[PDB]
């Protein structure tokens, strides 16, 4: 049992017709202090996976390294490492959710929230969730922390079950997950400006965009707002 | 200081009249002549409003007076003593009826309640 | 301090018909206030004829499964393919829980199948490994909500036969699969309207001779 | 929150941030922090949202009533009207205010007024919970008698790095400067303070 | 040790065609111990019933209490207070002690006698209003209630068939509650008609 | 929950009720509380109903290996003792187990009290769960060691009835059993409501109840 | 204190309290009498917390006997109980609740039928044939379910109570000293000097 | 519970769902959260509900009093000041959160206030536990210069939000438009989107199915002359 | 359990255990011997936790009987109490302690003398000529001050051992259900079947 | 305590205060924070003395060792060990440690590891309780490729304001500076540094 101290906020991610999107700020938090500004919270796995993580910054980067390990591990004897008996995200994700299960059953926790998304050898998209008690589960649209209470609203109005998914391009999710970190950014006082957005399809594989920033701020308004009540000066 | 007066100025007379409410009755009898009518699909109140000068804007001086949604009311005698009872009779309804009853108390009943403030006026000290 | 268990929600239902099962459970996730997921699967075929639902805390729920699934494989391998029965798989998931009397599954858990004969057979557990067979349950969220229904509807308690004025009960009789489903889905329906954890969606599995069949129906969102 | 008030040669200007949190949820992020008790007195509200705001409340309405009797009142007189309700309800209050105003006579003055209720006449004055931050910045920066546009940009500089650090403060940067001359509103926006 | 469910009991209430339906059952009981099968947790005040679930002595003393405002309400409006009203004097009532409140859960039933219009009316402990136009559920069994009663319930039912419905969400919900039982009274209610019927049950 | 048990001239009655209850809330109208050991003993069930059933399918496991091993039937009194010294084991760990073993051996027939703290005692009469007070009133002014077959059972079941009526935690329906010295005889499961009625007319207990 | 019990057979009410006061680890007495005569045909017995008891049942022999003096006139066992009651519901909400438990046993001369009303500290009444307070009724009430018929005469339900206190003696664990039994009837309040 | 407040051209829109709850059991699927404390003065609140409509009552009491002593139509500011003061007061033990609105002769206003007496001004605000979800909506799609029929449409696509994500929250659509120069109009159901599915059976008993013991007439009537 | 009493008069030792045994608020028995035989000329009482009472005199009285096989000898009294005293000063420090007090009550055949230990559950042993646990002493104590000689007969021992059940039974708040006394001398170990 | 570290153009300077504090009491007023785990890899230490003492002296033997088989490691190894076992043991410890170090290859690094047992490669890094007063100076004044004398000032001027603040800091400034040249000790009086 402990209690997580550097922490990183909300990951957001959505199914769309031909991948998967994930992104995630840059941000990692010391309580009520903002102290780390370039902190990568997107993890890519090969070319075919990245996972996100929210939470204990210092359990991340041991997942990091347990993940980097998987990589090195699964090329021992094997020919077909960059092939057919590559990683995929099904096998990382039950991996994490294995190890995930296990330390809450000791009583010694990884504090974390992640969601790994990818996409499968047969061009299926994956996308689950996994966290500090090993609970599991998928949907088209997946978030942690805040972005469950006000991303997730955003994203299901593009994909409110799992016919929308066809019906949905790369250009309008990325359009929706972009909006969604804007809100965050308004919203959540735990949050930055900066971000890492994933793009992960089956046509034209793993996009991986850093030094993101949220735009098109709407602030104007705050100029007309006087006192809290009768105040009018 | 303190309201020393705790005992009654209007008491019986031998003859077993309440003097100070008689001569209450007096001014009312000076006072504006006021009138209602009833009908059968409605009430009708009606009273002169005696401007006391002409630069006086007698529009901002409302002797008939509305207490709840369907209750109104007019008087005759001294226009003060109507005021503040006006302001007693619409916070009466609120107080003792509306707040507990969700509703406008029925005319009989906010009438007994403006009463018995009068009444009071006639023991009190 | 940290708690390792949590409350998924979720709400499941096992009839036991005269030659027939039902498992349905509805697919929707949550935590507190909020939605996981309008389709998470909870009910699952294990194999041999034998549907399971664990229902409570899902980290739990999917580990229980997970392990029951893999002593039905084992079973096969050290006792030549022999087929898993009903009372057999109960009494070996009562010492699955059981071997964590001190930390236990934080879950309700029902099997519905056949039975020797080819009886219907559900039975059903409390987090710690007690069981017993049974007739119908629910369990879960809204399990309060659904059991009295049940107990009027299914073995018509409290039900008499007109003109007798209570000297005479109503008989039992047998009920088809079509006559269940119904009553499983204004279950739901019922359950799905005056309790927030159950909605979005109805997956029933159904357990004949023949097999396991499956029937999806959609719930309120809200 | 991120709050100051700042003393130059033609008076005094106050400055806040704009946001207002429930834990890690912002409920406002355009919070008038800047609250006008008189024409020329001013203060900066930090704590309790309903505690500063029911003691401003009270501070406006003992200063309206002086004024109706003795005139124009002095921002001591305020910050004392302040202090009085601060540390006679310390037990049942959660309020760190800033007090700022402008005379003719005494012209900028600036009063903070901490948790316990006392009182503390400065040249400057920095509070909430992200001026922690910006103690060694302020305090290497100030200087007496400033300008006019050198106190805005003192006070735009200092704020954002509050801001920066800070979760509990953000969103605008207002300002209220009073002089002689009136009383003016500033704001600044984002995309303008974080690129100092 | 929970004041709202030492005592035990339920209370449902039911609309129909020009008719409304009240049901409790009869047991009081010190948490384990049964004590009483013939607690009634019905009233009436002229035409307006009331039912009450929750703490014993809070049950007996609202009840008291509103014989009391009723009888006064009477005597000064020269008639039987309807159920808006009597509805409205309910919640005033529970509100006055919103710091130190009465551990009921009461249900209102009863016909206007000017519009003839069906009315029922849950409220929580402090006041709070709950104008169904189907049922209202209260007691130990609320959620057993809640079950039967949405999913048995139908629209515009006739008072012999409103009776049949009201006293299977009632049997059945208290057959799956500890702490409800002993017994069962309903009332079907008319414009200027009420019938009382005891319902036979098991008694454990 | 009510369970009893009494040794008498022809063996020995055991008598349970049926509920099981999360809260107020009754999960079960008719659970096992008796769990069939060996044909010629039996174990009732009061406490954690896991626990009841695990220890003492776990000591059918036991009883019957002592079987193979000596080719003859264990005693009631090794029995009894095998379960306390398990429950012995988990001394403090928070088990909760109330039993009575019932059965017919060499001496005769033979009942022990069994819980979790280890306890065991033998003796003519016990009742175990929330309402065993009610079902020692009845067993108490009508219990006689030259008491029949018939009547035995009656005593029994009509203490749990006794039980079930006044405890909010006990009901259903009773189960009984009668042992023997050629093994244990189930006599049925009886529902309370229907019971109920039935004792209170051709008895004419329960006057203050109106039926 | 411990033990009270109550029986109302066709023409009496029959109170049955048990004799014994305990400070510490250690019996004062056993022989206390935990009863008060409110009048000549309504007999309260009691039991909870110490001084309490005997405090809350002075006070309302007082104000009984206060309204027997004031209208010359009995009360009835109906009346005499609501009073009880509403004192005891007034009470639990005060800032420091008086914890007493009574029986009220009482003859209506007018109606001419025995009456046994229980009332807890909270203000719970219930009129009953037979009562008990604290766990008394978890022992005794199967016997009374049992034997008790309301047509039963005073010998019979004095049987009835002995079989009853037999029970408590054999399964309580505490030692409460016997009891005291007195009978309610028309020709108003006695004790029976051998139990 | 989800309620939302937004400005527009010409007045003010509050909006609310209809689920009022007892923990995980719904008690009302049809509650009425919008309350009127003056006939152009109108507020939602979330939190305790006996407290939200008690206190919106006993100030619109007042209010209507203050109009009647002042013989001026009621201010939003009036409603604001006297719901702060007595909330103040009772230091959060009364935990009404609302969200107030209104036009008056100053114009149209739209504050929100919070259970320990604190106020704030807004073009958009939401209260309850679907707030974030309805706020997400909100700073997606408000912009400056609403329309009357945009307004309408974000405040109702804010509540369904949370109607959707919260499950806290759920039912139907309550709308309020109070526009300057205008009644205001109270939509009650202006959204129906939950309507429950036809069951699979009729639950209907034959007649005599329950055992009864006893018959009586219930006398209801005063007692009888003669 | 609760009332365990020794003894020692000129040429025995008498021990006197109640027979009650408690579940809940429930007396299971009435008929329990809290005692077991450790060696014919050495008898233990016990009183504590329940379950562990039992258990641990069934233990002590193993290791005895397994001595006394060994060395086809008994042990002095002496010899037994040092024995179980070592146990339970062992057991106090443990993970979880065996809460249990007892008397062991001997005949020393060499010495031609009666002895009676008394040992509480930390590990505390003392030789006495009369001795009790828990409460017992605060109600008996002042009685055997008073009436115990050294040169007591078997008989004038019961005397005064049944006085000081009397004391008990009259200011003891418990019904610990009489007891079940024994006596242990030169002969051996017997019960006296009517006390 | 307020501790820092700073790359610069010729590599990177660590510097802290000497105060050390059970309470309001001073148990040392000249305090070594800066510590040496290998030649030219050093730390600076906030959090426990006795975690912190205990972690560097076995750093020290793990890198000593290292060297004797595998020759000069890496800042960033040492960094790594520090990790290692600030993490797995996060439940019993209370270290908060900055590890700077210069190698010809690599030149000046610097590596923050904080409560939890995270890594941070950094341009420069602040700790200690001192080090909340000056995040908006050391944002604002901090520029990459500084000459020696330059971030010799920085340092000086930071820890300064860190001292002035915090009740938790003082005494003299102590700094160590890791270049190719060697290895250099400074220390600056209060007399010197107050007057800033
Ligand atoms: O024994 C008790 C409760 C105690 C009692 O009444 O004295 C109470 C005292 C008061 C505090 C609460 C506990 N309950 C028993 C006893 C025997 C039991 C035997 C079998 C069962 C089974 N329960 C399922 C099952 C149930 C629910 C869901 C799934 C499975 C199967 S078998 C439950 C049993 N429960
Ligand atoms: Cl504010
Ligand atoms: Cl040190
Ligand atoms: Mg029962
Ligand atoms: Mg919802
Ligand atoms: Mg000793
Ligand atoms: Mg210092």
């Amino acid at each position: 049992t402990q209690q997580p101290i550097v922490t990183g906020t909300s990951v957001i991610s959505m199914k769309y017709d031909n991948g998967v999107i994930i992104a995630a700020d840059n941000l990692g938090s010391y309580g009520s202090l903002l102290r780390f500004n370039g902190v990568e919270r997107l993890i890519p796995v090969g070319d075919n996976t990245v996972v996100g993580i929210s939470g204990d910054i210092s359990d991340m980067q041991h997942i990091e390294r347990l993940l980097k390990d998987l990589v090195t591990e699964n090329a021992y004897d094997n020919p077909l490492a960059d092939a057919e008996e590559a990683l995929e995200p099904s096998y990382i994700f039950e991996y994490l959710a294995t190890v995930m299960y296990q330390r809450r059953s000791k009583m010694n926790p990884l504090w974390n929230a992640i969601i790994v998304a990818g996409v499968q050898s047969n061009g299926d998209q994956f996308l689950r969730y996994v966290n500090l008690l090993g609970v599991t589960y998928s949907s088209p649209t997946l978030a942690t922390g805040f972005g469950a209470h006000m991303a997730n609203p955003l994203l299901r109005k593009v994909v409110d079950r799992e016919s929308d998914i066809p019906k949905t391009t790369v250009q309008v999710a990325e359009e929706a997950i972009v909006n969604a970190m804007r809100v965050l950014y308004y919203r959540d006082a735990r949050s930055s400006r900066n971000f890492s957005l994933a793009i992960i399809d089956k046509n034209t594989g793993l996009t991986f965009k850093k030094n993101l920033q949220v735009e098109n701020m709407k602030w104007d308004f705050a100029k007309d707002i006087k006192g809290y009540g009768t105040q009018k000066i | 200081m303190t309201d020393r007066y705790s005992f009654s100025l209007t008491t019986f007379s031998p003859s077993g009249k309440l003097g100070q409410i008689d001569y209450a009755l007096t001014a009312v009898k000076q006072g504006v002549t006021s009138l209602g009518i009833k009908a059968t699909n409605g009430v009708v109140i009606a009273t002169e409003k005696k401007s006391s000068s002409p630069l006086a804007m007698s529009e901002t001086l409302s002797k008939v007076s509305l207490l709840t949604p369907d209750i109104g009311a007019v008087y005759s005698g001294m226009g003060p003593d109507y005021r503040v009872l006006v302001d007693k009779s619409r916070k009466v309804a609120h107080t003792s009826y509306k707040r507990i009853y969700g509703e406008y108390p029925p005319t009989k009943l906010l009438v007994s309640e403006v009463a018995k403030i009068m009444q009071e006026a006639t023991q009190s000290g | 301090q940290f708690n390792p268990y949590g409350d998924n929600g979720g709400t499941i239902l096992g009839i036991a018909g005269e030659d027939f099962a039902v498992l349905a459970g509805d697919t929707r996730n949550i935590t507190d206030y909020s939605i996981n997921s309008r389709y998470e699967p909870k009910v699952f075929d294990c194999g041999d004829n034998i549907v399971m639902s664990a229902n409570g805390f899902a980290a739990d729920g999917d580990a229980l499964v997970k392990r029951f699934k893999n002593s039905v494989k084992w079973y096969h391998f050290d006792h030549n393919d022999k087929k898993l029965s009903i009372n057999s798989a109960a009494r070996n998931i009562q010492h699955l829980l059981y071997s964590r009397r001190f930390f236990p599954y934080y879950v309700y858990n029902i099997i519905a199948g056949l039975d020797e004969d080819g009886k219907g057979a559900v039975y059903s557990f409390d987090p710690v490994g007690s069981y017993q067979r049974e007739q119908c349950r629910a369990g879960g969220a809204a399990a309060s909500l659904i059991m009295p229904f049940l107990d009027n509807q299914v073995n018509f308690k409290n039900q008499y036969e007109p003109g007798t004025n209570g000297k005479v009960k109503k008989p039992l009789k047998y009920l088809s699969v079509e006559e269940v489903i119904k009553l499983v889905r204004d279950s739901f329906t019922s359950a799905t309207e005056r309790h927030i954890q159950v909605g979005d969606g109805l997956e029933i599995l159904i357990v004949t001779k023949d097999g396991v069949r499956k029937e999806f129906y959609e719930l309120k969102r809200d | 929150t991120s709050i100051m008030a700042v003393t130059f040669k033609d008076g005094v200007i106050l400055g806040a941030d704009s946001r207002t949190t429930t834990g890690a949820y912002i409920a406002n992020r355009v919070t008038d922090k800047l609250t006008r008790v008189h024409d020329k007195i001013w203060c900066c509200r930090s704590g309790s949202a309903a505690d500063t705001q029911a003691i401003a409340d009270i501070v406006q309405y003992h200063l309206e009533l002086y004024t109706s009797q003795y005139g124009t009142p002095s921002t001591e007189t305020a910050a004392s009207v302040f202090k009085e309700l601060c540390y006679e309800n310390k037990d049942n209050l959660t309020a760190g205010i800033i007090v700022a105003g402008y005379d003719d006579k005494n012209k900028g003055e600036v009063y903070t007024i901490p948790l316990g209720g006392s009182v503390h006449k400065l040249p400057y004055a920095i509070a909430g919970s992200g001026s922690t931050f910006i103690y060694g910045y302020c305090d290497k920066n100030f200087r007496e008698n400033m300008s006019k546009e050198e106190t805005v940009d003192f006070i735009k500089h200092s704020l954002s790095q509050a801001i920066k650090w800070d979760g509990s403060s953000g969103g605008v940067i207002r300002m209220v400067v009073l002089t002689a001359a009136g009383v003016e509103r500033l704001i600044f926006y984002p995309d303008e303070y974080e690129q100092l | 040790s929970d004041p709202s469910s030492i005592n035990g009991g339920i209370v449902v209430a039911m609309t129909g065609k020009d008719c409304v339906a009240i049901a409790c059952d009869l047991r009081l009981g010190s948490q384990s111990l049964g004590v009483s099968n013939k607690f009634e947790k019905i009233f009436h005040y002229g035409h307006v019933f009331l039912g009450i679930t929750g703490l014993a002595t809070d049950v007996t003393t609202l009840n008291e209490m509103f014989r009391y405002k009723t009888n006064l309400y009477k005597l000064k409006e020269e008639r039987a207070i309807e159920p808006e009203t009597f509805t409205q004097l309910v919640s005033s009532s529970l509100y006055e002690r919103r710091f130190g409140p009465y551990f009921v859960g009461p249900v209102v039933a009863g016909i206007n006698s000017k519009s003839g219009k069906p009315f029922i009316a849950g409220f929580d402990l402090i006041g709070c209003i709950d104008e169904a136009k189907d049922f209202i559920v209260s007691g130990t069994a609320s959620d057993q209630l809640f079950g039967m009663c949405e999913s048995l319930y139908e629209p515009n039912l006739e008072p012999e068939d409103l009776f049949e419905t009201i006293s299977q969400a009632l049997l059945n919900a208290a057959d799956r509650d500890a702490l409800s039982g002993w017994g069962a009274v309903v009332y079907i209610i008319k414009k200027d008609e009420v019938v009382k019927r005891y319902l036979k049950m098991r008694q454990d | 929950t009510t369970t009893l048990a009494f040794k008498f001239q022809h063996g020995v009655i055991a008598a349970v009720d049926s509920r099981a209850s999360a809260g107020s809330y009754i999960s079960a109208l008719r659970v096992n509380k008796v769990i069939e050991i060996n044909p010629y003993l039996l174990g009732t069930m009061s406490g954690c109903a896991a626990d009841c059933q695990y220890w003492e399918r776990l000591l059918a496991k036991e009883c019957r290996l002592y079987y193979l091993r000596n080719g003859e039937r264990i005693s009631v009194s090794a029995a009894s003792k095998l379960l306390s010294n398990m429950m012995c084991q988990y001394r403090g760990m928070g088990l909760s187990m109330g039993s009575m073993i019932c059965g017919w051996d060499k001496k005769g027939p033979g009942l022990y009290y069994v819980d979790e703290h280890g306890t065991r005692l033998s003796g003519n009469m016990f009742s175990t769960g929330s309402g065993n007070t009610y079902a020692y009133g009845v067993l108490d002014s009508n219990y006689k060691w030259d008491l029949s077959v018939e009547d035995a059972l009656y005593l029994g079941k009509r203490s749990i009835l006794a039980a079930a009526h006044r405890d909010a935690y006990s009901g259903g329906s009773v189960n009984l059993y009668h042992v023997t010295e050629d093994g244990w005889i189930y006599h049925g499961n009886h529902d309370v409501g229907e019971l109920f009625w039935k004792v209170k007319e051709e008895e004419g207990s329960f006057n203050n109840v109106i039926g | 204190m411990d033990i009270i019990l109550g029986i109302r057979v066709q023409d009496s009410v029959i109170l049955a309290s048990s004799k014994a006061v305990t400070r510490g680890i250690s019996v004062l007495k056993d022989s206390d009498d935990k009863t008060r005569q409110l009048s000549p045909h309504t007999l309260m017995s009691f039991a909870g917390e110490a001084g309490d008891t005997v405090q809350f049942a002075e006070y309302i022999q007082a104000n009984i006997q206060l309204y027997s003096i004031r209208e010359d006139y009995e009360l009835s066992p109906q009346a005499v109980s609501s009073f009880v009651r509403q004192e005891l519901a007034k009470s639990i909400r005060s800032r420091r609740p008086y914890q007493v438990n009574v029986l009220i046993g009482g003859y209506d001369k007018k109606k001419n039928k025995p009456e046994l009303y229980q009332i807890d500290y909270l203000g719970t009444k219930v009129e009953l044939p037979y009562g008990a307070h604290g766990y008394s009724g978890f022992y005794t009430f199967s016997l009374l379910d049992h034997h008790y018929r309301p047509d039963m005469t005073t010998e019979e339900g004095l049987d009835l109570l002995k079989l009853c206190v037999q029970e408590l003696e054999k399964r309580m664990p505490m030692d409460f000293k016997g009891v005291i039994v007195k009978i309610v009837d028309k020709d108003g309040i006695r004790q029976v000097d051998d139990f | 519970t989800t309620i939302v407040g937004v400005k527009f051209n010409n007045g003010v829109v509050i909006a609310a769902d209809t689920r009022s709850t007892q923990g995980p059991i719904v008690a009302d699927k049809n509650c009425a959260k919008l309350h009127r404390i003056s006939p152009k003065i109108w507020c939602a609140g979330a939190g305790t509900a006996a407290d939200t409509e008690a206190v919106t009552q006993l100030i619109g009491s007042n209010i209507e009093l203050h109009s009647l002593y002042t013989s001026r139509e009621p201010r939003v500011v009036s409603a604001l000041q006297m719901l702060k003061q007595h909330l103040f007061k009772y230091q959060g033990h009364i935990g009404a959160y609302l969200i107030v609105a209104g036009v008056d002769p100053t114009g149209s206003h739209l504050f929100s206030i919070h259970a320990h007496g604190s106020t704030d001004v807004g073009y958009y605000l939401s209260l309850g536990s679907g707030s974030l979800a309805a706020m997400a909506v909100l700073e997606s799609h408000w912009k400056q210069d609403l329309t009357k029929e945009e307004a309408i449409k974000l405040a109702s696509d804010a509540i369904q939000a949370g109607i959707w994500n919260d499950l806290g929250s759920g039912s139907n659509v309550d709308v309020c438009v109070m526009e300057i120069g205008k009644d205001a109009e109270y939509l009650r159901n202006y959204l129906t989107p939950n309507v429950r599915e036809e069951k699979q059976k009729s639950y209907k008993f034959p007649r005599g199915t329950t055992a009864v013991l006893k018959e009586s007439i219930v006398n209801i009537c005063d007692i009888q002359e003669e």
